[PDB]
């Protein structure tokens, strides 16, 4: 309840600052301008490399999603199994990074 | 004729045109292109300004060194008017407002300021005077704008008898309030008939009224080549602009049909051929857009 009141107050203050930032210089009657880039009129060239770094982020973020409950996972009574599977998850993240390395995946955005 | 005011040069920037002009109301829409066209000949252009000197910056590249003199003036101060016109050989009046303010109404802007400018210009010995009225100025008209502008036309005629009064219909350009009004309105269709005139045609008409000695004491009506209805004009403006502040006096003047005065001379009697709307409407409305032309009558 207090969290939502805090979030609603933050959103209200942000909306108020944006509204003042868009309306206060529009109070000026400055001038209506006539005749309002490096590339002129080309289309956006698709870079495969930027898509590759975004997908590599998404997959490593899923591996991180597996990694997150470790501060609770250390509290278990099966510590050999927990330690093995924790090192196995971090090792599979390392193997994913190593395969990303060795197949020219991290090139020109290394 | 004084020696310093004989024309010299090939009519360029650094020449002397012999026109020593005072342009009242030069910090607006017509005074902009008029001071451009006078300064490209080499005229001494006195620009009396009422506003902040920041708002007269765009007039400064329009002439050569020393050719534009900015000086302060109040409309209700005859001393400032005499201080501005006592060296001119032509005075152009362009003071106008689409809206009436707290200190100035349509009466003071369209009657008192033009009559005081014309009377002080008469008693300062200025040879020529150009007054800018509206085509639809009428005493019995529905809008207070056109009523006070017809009265001010009458007073400018009676107190400066050799004045050159010019009647534009509805001027369109980049900084207008005619096509940019219709493009930003996003008011309705009627049987109102208009013929808009392009601003460079009006400005060449005012120059040719300065230069022609036969334009003294005459009255000119500057209209465009094509009479349009209101509805097909407004839909054409929304079509060129790729589209699916106001007051009631402006709306009553938009719905005022542009009268036809064939007994008054126009642009063709000053050597100006009126540019049609279909050449310049994309130049005006290219800013608004993120085509079959309009029907004439
Ligand atoms: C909260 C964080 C800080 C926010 C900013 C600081 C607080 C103060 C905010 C208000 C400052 C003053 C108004 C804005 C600046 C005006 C500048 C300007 O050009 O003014 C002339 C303008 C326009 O003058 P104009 O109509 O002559 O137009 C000039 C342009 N020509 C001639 C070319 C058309 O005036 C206004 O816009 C008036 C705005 C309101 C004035 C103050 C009212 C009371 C405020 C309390
Ligand atoms: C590659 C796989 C590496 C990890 C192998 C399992 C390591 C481990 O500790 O397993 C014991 C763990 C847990 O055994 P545990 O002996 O710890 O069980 C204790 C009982 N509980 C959990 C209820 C407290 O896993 C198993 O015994 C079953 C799952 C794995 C079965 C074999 C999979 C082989 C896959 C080959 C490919
Ligand atoms: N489409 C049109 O605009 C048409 C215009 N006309 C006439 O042509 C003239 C100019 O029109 P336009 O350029 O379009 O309009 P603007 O409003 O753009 O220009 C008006 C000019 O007059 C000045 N001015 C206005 N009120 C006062 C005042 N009370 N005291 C001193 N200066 C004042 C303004 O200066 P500032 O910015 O400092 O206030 C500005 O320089 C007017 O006489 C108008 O009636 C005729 C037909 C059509």
């Amino acid at each position: 309840m207090n969290l939502m009141i805090t979030l609603l107050t933050n959103f209200t203050l942000a909306t108020l600052l944006v509204t003042i930032a868009f309306w206060l210089p529009q109070l000026n009657v400055y001038s209506e301008k006539t005749s309002p880039d490096p590339m002129g009129s080309a289309r956006l060239p698709f870079s495969m490399k930027f898509f590759l770094v975004a997908i590599t982020f998404l997959l490593f973020d899923l591996e991180i999603a597996l990694l997150l409950p470790l501060p609770w996972a250390s509290q278990t009574t099966n510590l050999n199994t927990m330690l093995t599977m924790a090192l196995l998850l971090i090792f599979l993240l390392a193997v994913s990074l190593a395969y990303e390395w060795t197949q020219k995946g991290l090139e020109w955005t290394e | 004729l004084h020696h310093a005011v004989i024309p010299h040069g090939k009519g360029g920037r650094s020449s002397v045109s012999g026109i020593v002009a005072t342009v009242f109301g030069a910090t607006g829409f017509l005074g902009r292109y008029l001071v451009n066209h006078l300064g490209r000949m080499g005229s001494q252009v006195i620009v009396p300004y009422r506003c902040e000197p920041y708002d007269t910056m765009h007039l400064r590249p329009m002439g050569d060194l020393g050719q534009i003199i900015f000086m302060d003036w109040n409309g209700r101060d005859k001393d400032s008017i005499r201080r501005a016109v006592e060296h001119s050989n032509v005075v152009i009046n362009l003071v106008g407002r689409e809206w009436e303010t707290k200190n100035f109404d349509f009466e003071d802007v369209f009657v008192k300021i033009p009559q005081a400018i014309a009377q002080v210009s008469k008693e300062a010995g200025v040879e020529k005077f150009i007054h800018i009225s509206h085509l639809n100025a009428d005493i019995k008209s529905s809008s207070k704008y056109l009523r006070n502008k017809a009265v001010g036309e009458k007073e400018v005629r009676e107190t400066f008898p050799e004045a050159t009064i010019i009647k534009p219909a509805d001027i369109f350009g980049r900084e207008d309030r005619f096509l940019n009004y219709f493009a930003n309105i996003r008011s309705l269709g009627k049987k109102t008939v208009k013929q808009p005139v392009y601003i460079v045609d009006v400005t060449k008409g005012i120059i040719n009224a300065i230069k022609d000695p036969d334009a003294r004491g005459k009255t000119f009506a500057f209209v465009g080549p094509n009479r349009y209805l209101l509805f097909d004009l407004v839909q054409y403006v929304f079509a060129v602009a790729h589209r699916p502040w106001t007051t009631r006096d402006k709306v009553e003047r938009i719905h005022t049909t542009d009268r036809t005065l064939p007994h008054l001379p126009g642009l063709e009697d000053l050597g100006v051929q009126a540019t049609p709307l279909e050449l310049k409407a994309i130049e005006v409305l290219r800013r608004h857009r993120t085509v079959q032309p309009a029907k004439t009558v």
